[PDB]
């Protein structure tokens, strides 16, 4: 449907596609400094739509690989 | 009788050893965790030296977050700012518009889905 | 038209009305940032003040006097007063000039501004300096990356971002001066 | 430790312990402080688990079965083992064998003129920490 | 235990005459306890015990509300409607008895929302239970408030229900009735007004 | 929750106005709502010994009787505060006589001993005072 | 019966009774002097008995 | 309820109620071993908080008047 | 305080002491699990003190299991008995002496 | 908790003064320069006055 850049178009968010491309850099450095990659490369949180004001849902994140280059 | 004062003594005693523990527990977090602080305030400064900085701006929808904590024994500072999301939403949503509240960590979301229950998605 | 001027000073007033006096009012973040882009200064001869930030880290708060960006439409540099700028970055190799020396930072995206007042600055997700790449990952990378091609969307705006990062991280490498 | 006192103190105990055991009641001593984030899971500054670890190693170090009392010298040189350094470093599954290995692989010489001199000379704790070192424990 | 017995038993209502009689008690050293105490409780209607912590608040007169008894306080005695409202009243100020460790080694800060409503209401009761007397009036300057019954029992449906739950804590103190807790709340916000009211100058009487 | 038995001894303790005698006044009250009822031989009859109260709270107490129709079942055996110490020392005695009627003819009785720790008074009271030594908070051994 | 007092923790927690004992327990310097004064400035000049 | 015994226990009760405050007795035990944890307010997997709200309908269910035993 | 969280026999675990504990008399397996189960019963016993203060969340599974694990074991100690079901109504058990070794 | 860097300047020369006062509040003694060597010293109040 929508027009812009390529990751626009393709449903992928700008902040996913900086993303996609910031680990990407930290996949290839050094490992001395690879070290220091995967510490601000994990994504450890948990969210939940609160649809009524009453409770909660689901869906939580181990993610110590980055951010889903998947699809979304 | 006389055991019941001995033994809560011992409660409250090692009570001071836990909260003496605990407050150099978080000490010792607040002065490693002060760097990244440091480190991550100069990116916020080229967004508001672009865009500016306008709060009171009139909207027809609009996504309030407030950043709380997760473990509680802050004393005083997910309370402030519940006082504070108040504060800043109904000073700003006079104009009969949408509001979706957020909480990032559960001290709000036990704190804000009973002062604004039908805005909390 | 500017009928409607919202800004901090401007929100003291109705805050002032429904929110109670109990509470003083609340910080904004133009309240800790010394420098604008509106009002002059900051160049007074051939050297402007560059900022190059990471989300975690501040890479250089100091002036330079040439900056050479990686912009979408190729590399560009930046002397004392350039015309103001929203350019948007490509993987590339920032490089900051102070006179005769120069640091090559490769970044992976994330744009840069030059503001009216001169200043600028760089704004990157992740920076890493030359020497901190090794090339034998960035080959068998690509490799691993122009292969792979699913008829996905979202994973081929994926590829087209690994295809376009390593490439230019690989004439990165074999560009030395 | 902190509640047991003597009076007449160090002036009445072996020379070879008073040298080793100074620093050992200083140690424990530095334990019973931070005794309380012993329980803790965010560690703090590995200059009080520095403490941490070497405290609760050196009370495994006065833990003595029943009915077997122990000669002084292979007292000394046991709580010299845990004073000096040589801990067990290693990941402290291996207990069974390692306790007290220090005293059966060391060899009986060293017994022997620490107790005919009362004292670790300079001559002696040299081939203490030479001793010290090559303890085998093979099976672990 | 019969020399007391023996003088409190002369004391009573009987078939052709009634003495109302109030005693003060004294215990010794503070102490509830004491046999001397402990045996004249066993001997009255209505023991109204004054507390010494009460006192050191400022609260008079020092009545502990969870420690006074009497045998009038019945539903079929005095009506269902003054009887639910005293076991109301002595419902919350049991639950902030509860957390008054709670919230001395941890502060107010780690309630619930619940309970931060429990202790707010309770800390107005127990001002509101305060009053200024007639014969206070010499040392304290305040004039004495006599309230009637039913201007009680409506004051504290309203602090309980959650009428007051606006005014401040300091409102509801050494007032008589409900409507001198808001006659106070209004004069609390013109006094903090009154200091910008006006300069203060006293000019051309040195001749008058 | 704590279920009692046709021939138990369950004490009833608390503090001062924790509601002592109104588990034992609905004990016998109970009854007779039971006893117009069952078939003349699990009919239970109640005792209330008040020791060391005063005269008026056992008033007070009988009115409740007499107008629930408790009485009927009922023996009151009051030693009071004004009386001597011997007489509040054995009325659980005289009161649990009178109930051993019940129990010794195939009959059930049901006794409360209110203020049982106003007879250990009573009993102190008499042998302070013929000099037998005393011992922990002066009670006898 | 009961007897009005006019105080508010009295005519509300523990009322008292019209012909019943009444006791003031307190630990010297807590009030119940100024409290028994009022009770005298209260209910005594609303009876229509004799004081003692 | 934590401190009041009975030595019977069954056989001194109605057989009827014996069904019924079984499931009575532990479960106020179950109420009262998580209010002592109920100053913290996290109520995780919503057991430590289902018991909060049966426990305290049975604590009200015991309440009653005097002079009417039932 | 054992009888009044429902286990019985309300034995306490550590104020009991035998002659008879003693590796030369019952054998040193049977010895060292008596020993390792109150180990971890004074060890649970030193951390609910931090627990009522925290929330047993943040012990990192060092503590956590040395909790889980005497937790059972408060359980596990207590027994139906012959003479007691006629008041609970669960039948009693007899356990044997290998069968409660190998068990702990 | 925090450390000896970020002491106020303010905070830090009473450190600086209270660390030598309580090094001056020492003195050898005369009956312990029997097995310590240093000789002892008797300090009149006139020169721990002005001393301090
Ligand atoms: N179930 C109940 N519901 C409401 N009120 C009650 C209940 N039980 C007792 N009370 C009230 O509590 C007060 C104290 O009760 P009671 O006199 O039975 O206790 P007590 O301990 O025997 O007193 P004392 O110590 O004076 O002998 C009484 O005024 C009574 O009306
Ligand atoms: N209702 C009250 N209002 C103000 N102050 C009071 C009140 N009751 C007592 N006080 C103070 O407490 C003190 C004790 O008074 P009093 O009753 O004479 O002592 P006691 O109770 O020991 O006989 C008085 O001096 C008075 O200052
Ligand atoms: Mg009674
Ligand atoms: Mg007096």
């Amino acid at each position: 449907a929508p027009s812009g850049p390529f990751y626009r178009v393709a449903g992928m968010s700008y902040l996913r596609y900086s993303n996609i491309c910031a680990d990407l850099l930290r996949n290839v450095l050094k490992e001395p400094f690879k070290a220091k990659a995967q510490a601000r490369q994990a994504i450890h949180f948990r969210q939940a739509p609160y649809v009524d004001g009453k409770a909660g849902a689901s869906k939580v994140y181990e993610l110590e690989n980055g951010i889903p280059k998947t699809a979304n | 009788s006389n055991q019941a004062v001995k033994q809560r003594i011992r409660a409250i005693k090692n009570i001071g050893k836990i909260t003496k523990a605990m407050k150099m527990v978080a000490a010792s977090k607040m002065k490693n965790a002060q760097i990244a602080v440091e480190q991550s305030r100069g990116l916020v400064d080229p967004f508001v030296r672009l865009f500016g900085d306008f709060p009171a701006v009139n909207s027809n929808k609009s996504v309030v977050v407030a950043v709380t904590s997760d473990k509680g024994l802050c004393g005083g500072l997910n309370s402030n700012i519940t006082k504070y999301t108040r504060a800043t939403l109904a000073t700003t949503e006079s104009e009969g518009k949408d509001v979706v509240v957020v909480s990032i960590g559960d001290k709000g979301r036990s704190q804000l889905t009973r002062i604004e229950s039908q805005r909390y998605q | 038209e500017a009928a409607a001027p919202a800004g901090p000073k401007e929100f003291t007033e109705v805050w002032n009305k429904k929110a109670p006096s109990t509470l003083i009012v609340p910080e904004f973040p133009s309240n800790y940032t010394a420098v604008k882009a509106v009002g002059e200064g900051q160049v007074h001869g051939d050297a402007f003040p560059v900022n190059f930030y990471t989300p975690h880290s501040i890479l250089s708060q100091a002036q330079k006097d040439t900056v050479v960006l990686p912009g979408v439409d190729g590399y560009f540099g930046v002397k004392a007063s350039h015309v103001p700028t929203i350019a948007q970055l490509k993987p590339g190799v920032v490089e900051l000039h102070s006179g005769a020396e120069s640091e090559k930072f490769f970044v992976s995206g994330g744009f840069a501004f030059v503001h009216p007042n001169g200043v600028t600055d760089i704004c990157v997700l992740e920076a890493a300096t030359l020497d901190q790449v090794d090339p034998a990952a960035v080959k068998s990378a690509l490799a691993a990356a122009s292969a792979a091609q699913p008829t996905d969307e979202f994973e081929q705006a994926a590829n087209r971002a690994a295809i376009e990062l390593y490439s230019a991280l690989e004439s990165a490498v074999e560009a030395k001066a | 430790v902190g509640l047991s006192v003597s009076r007449v103190g160090s002036a009445a105990q072996f020379p070879g312990m008073k040298q080793v055991a100074g620093t050992l009641k200083l140690e424990l001593a530095q334990y019973r402080e931070v005794a309380a984030f012993a329980q803790f899971g965010s560690d703090l500054d590995a200059a009080t688990q520095y403490v941490l670890e070497r405290g609760a190693r050196l009370t495994e170090m006065l833990k003595q079965k029943q009915f077997a009392p122990i000669p002084i010298e292979r007292q000394t040189v046991a709580v010299y083992a845990a004073t000096k350094g040589f801990l067990d470093k290693v990941r402290v599954q291996d207990i069974v064998a390692a306790e007290e290995a220090v005293i059966s692989q060391v060899n009986p010489a060293v017994f022997k003129i620490l107790k005919a001199n009362g004292k670790i000379t300079p001559a002696l704790d040299a081939h203490l920490k030479a001793e010290l070192r090559k303890v085998k424990l093979p099976g672990a | 235990a019969t020399d007391l017995g023996g003088l409190q038993e002369r004391i009573t209502t009987t078939t052709k005459g009634s003495i109302t009689s109030v005693q003060a008690v004294y215990v010794p050293a503070d102490d509830l306890t004491d046999p001397a105490p402990a045996t004249t409780f066993a001997h009255l209607d209505a023991t109204t015990v004054l507390s010494r912590s009460i006192a050191e608040l400022g609260i008079y007169p020092a009545v502990d509300p969870l420690d006074s008894t009497s045998r009038m306080l019945n539903p079929n005695v005095i009506g269902a409607e003054h009887y639910n409202v005293a076991r109301g009243v002595q419902k919350v100020l049991q639950d902030y008895k509860n957390l008054q460790d709670i919230i001395a080694i941890l502060g107010m800060d780690e309630l619930s929302e619940e309970d931060k409503l429990t202790v707010a209401r309770a800390r107005k009761i127990q001002r509101f239970l305060s009053q200024p007397f007639q014969v206070a009036e010499v040392f304290t300057g305040t004039p004495g408030k006599y309230v009637d019954l039913a201007d009680t029992i409506s004051g504290f449906q309203g602090v309980l229900t959650g009428k007051y739950d606006d005014l401040p804590e300091m409102a509801f103190y050494m007032v008589g009735d409900i409507k001198e807790v808001k006659e106070k709340a209004d004069k609390m916000a013109k006094d903090i007004a009154s200091r910008k009211e006006a300069d203060n100058k006293k000019v051309s009487e040195e001749l008058k | 929750l704590v279920p009692i038995g046709r021939g138990q001894r369950e004490l009833i303790i608390g503090d001062r106005q924790t509601g002592k005698t109104a588990v034992a006044i609905d004990a016998i009250i109970h009854q007779k709502n039971c006893n117009e009822q069952v078939p003349k031989a699990q009919r239970v009859y109640c005792v209330y010994v008040a020791v060391g109260q005063k005269r008026s709270t056992v008033a007070q107490l009988v009115k409740l009787f007499t107008q629930t129709g408790a009485m009927r079942y009922t023996i009151m055996v009051s030693a009071t505060a004004s009386d001597a110490a011997p007489l509040q020392f054995l009325a659980p005695y005289s009161g649990c006589a009178m109930a051993e009627y019940f129990r010794d003819t195939g009959k059930h009785g049901l006794i409360i001993y209110d203020d049982l720790s106003k007879q250990s008074v009573a009993y102190r009271q008499m042998s302070l005072l013929l000099r037998r030594p005393p011992g922990r908070e002066a009670f006898p051994g | 019966e009961i007897l009005v007092t006019g105080i508010k923790v009295v005519d509300l927690l523990a009322p008292y009774q019209r012909g019943g004992k009444i006791g003031l327990f307190g630990g010297a310097g807590v009030g119940k002097t100024v409290l028994i004064m009022e009770l005298i400035n209260n209910v005594a000049k609303a009876h229509g008995g004799f004081s003692v």
